[PDB]
């Protein structure tokens, strides 16, 4: 069974959703099972009070590219108990990437996929260009 | 504490070494005058820009505050991707 | 109008087995399945379910002796899951746990003698 | 609030940052340190304008919106050679390649 899944608490906990990124936001809950699950996305610059459970577990995407995010300067946020009628803050924001990550990423939103393998570069950067990437992977690295 | 990254046209870059070290290639390469480095096949035009990348790599790393988008417009994409897949930074 | 006791004891002991199941992480998959969403949480989920039905309706309709049969029952529990399978998609945690559910009830039912 | 840029002069660029509040004359000095040439010996420039060295980088307008780290703003930096100072000359970068037709 996966390690990274949530907690059953049945714990209610508000939590605003802060976009502090140019992306639109994908939220991913990871179930009880451990599989990732898509939640409405945010529109960038947006923040919204969500209801969630304390000991949940989400993580945030670009949702187009699926290209990773950081919450809260970190890959997994975590919903604790609101103390004193205070919201908790999930700070959505983007990695500093690799540049050669960067580099992939505007790639792929210039090129369609069948497109790749023409372009006049190494050979092995095909490959990396055709590893979108993808939550699945993510959590295995995270594992 | 600097060093100076040469273009294959001549351009001479003078960045901090910290900040040259993002790069492991670069890093191996000082480990060329001493603290110089000649990149063969990587013109000016995309040199520059990994040097902005690593001004921007250095400046947001670590950082609590909402960090931008690093650009790159698309008639250089290839050609920064193929230095960024040499220097893997 | 009152079915043999028998029958009705049958039908509660299969879904009791049903709503006690406990998976390895020790969680009650039935529960989020015992009361439908409501109607002012989740309206869409009436608008695409002709025949929303939960385990709270399962069981009156077997205190009140609207299944004449375990074929009966067997109908709205299947009627249940396919509800799940239906509004909620392939790989979400409720999709899966009515999996899991459907595969109990038949089990349960097949082992009444 | 700290800007970012590029002192370049013929074939050579400096990547240094400041902050709006820092003058002219300190980008001099930071000049000196890196290429040994004392202040009197430079003139710095904002396009062809020659900055005064008692302004601040803000009042010659640099200021951190336009001066990223991720793209810098450009000073321009002529030289004196004995008595008199060379004109200002910026060599241009390369040009990249025409954008390839799987992006059109």
């Amino acid at each position: 069974r996966p390690v990274l899944r949530s907690v059953n608490s049945r714990e209610p906990s508000q939590v605003i959703f802060c976009n502090r990124s140019p992306r639109v936001v994908l939220p991913v809950w990871l179930n009880f099972d451990g599989e990732p699950q898509p939640y409405p996305t945010l529109p960038p610059g947006t923040g919204r009070r969500i209801h969630s459970y304390r000991g949940h577990l989400w993580l945030f995407r670009d949702a187009g590219t699926h290209d990773g995010l950081l919450v809260n300067q970190t890959e997994l946020f975590v919903p604790s108990l609101n103390v004193d009628g205070q919201p908790i803050f999930a700070n959505i924001t983007l990695p500093v990437y690799t540049l050669k990550e960067r580099c992939l990423q505007v790639v792929r939103s210039l090129v369609k996929p069948e497109n790749y393998r023409r372009l006049d570069i190494v050979r092995s950067l095909y490959e990396d260009l055709e590893d979108h990437p993808n939550v699945q992977k993510d959590l295995e690295r995270l594992t | 504490m600097y060093v100076k990254l040469i273009s294959s046209d001549g351009h001479e870059f003078i960045v901090k070494r910290e900040h040259a070290l993002t790069s492991g290639t670069i890093k191996a390469m000082l480990s060329n005058e001493t603290n110089e480095v000649n990149f063969r096949e990587i013109p000016s035009h995309v040199l520059s820009k990994v040097c902005m990348y690593f001004t921007y790599k250095v400046r947001y790393t670590n950082s609590s505050t909402e960090i931008p988008e690093f650009p790159i417009a698309p008639e250089i994409a290839l050609e920064l991707l193929m230095a960024a897949n040499f220097l893997d930074c | 109008s009152p079915n043999p006791p028998k029958l009705t004891k049958q039908m509660n002991a299969i879904i009791d087995t049903v709503i006690n199941y406990k998976d390895s992480s020790g969680r009650q998959l039935s529960e989020v399945f015992i009361q439908l969403p409501s109607r002012k949480e989740l309206p869409e989920y009436y608008e695409l379910i002709r025949k929303p039905v939960d385990f709270k309706k399962i069981k009156e309709r077997i205190r009140n002796h609207k299944y004449r049969s375990l074929g009966d029952l067997e109908k709205d529990v299947m009627l249940l899951c396919h509800n799940a399978q239906t509004f909620n998609l392939e790989g979400s945690q409720i999709y899966e746990d009515s999996i899991v559910l459907q595969s109990v009830f038949k089990s349960a039912r097949q082992k009444i003698a | 609030m700290d800007v970012f840029l590029m002192i370049r002069r013929h074939k050579t660029t400096i990547f240094t940052d400041a902050k709006e509040s820092s003058t002219v004359f300190e980008l001099k000095r930071i000049v000196e340190g890196i290429l040994k040439r004392p202040p009197d010996e430079q003139r710095l420039y904002k396009d062809d304008q020659l900055l005064d060295d008692g302004k601040t980088l803000g009042e010659c307008g640099f200021t951190s919106q336009t001066a990223r780290p991720q793209a810098p703003a450009t000073v321009g930096l002529a030289f004196r050679a004995d008595d008199t100072f060379e004109a200002l000359c910026i060599e241009p970068f390369s040009s990249p390649p025409e954008l390839p037709d799987v992006m059109k």
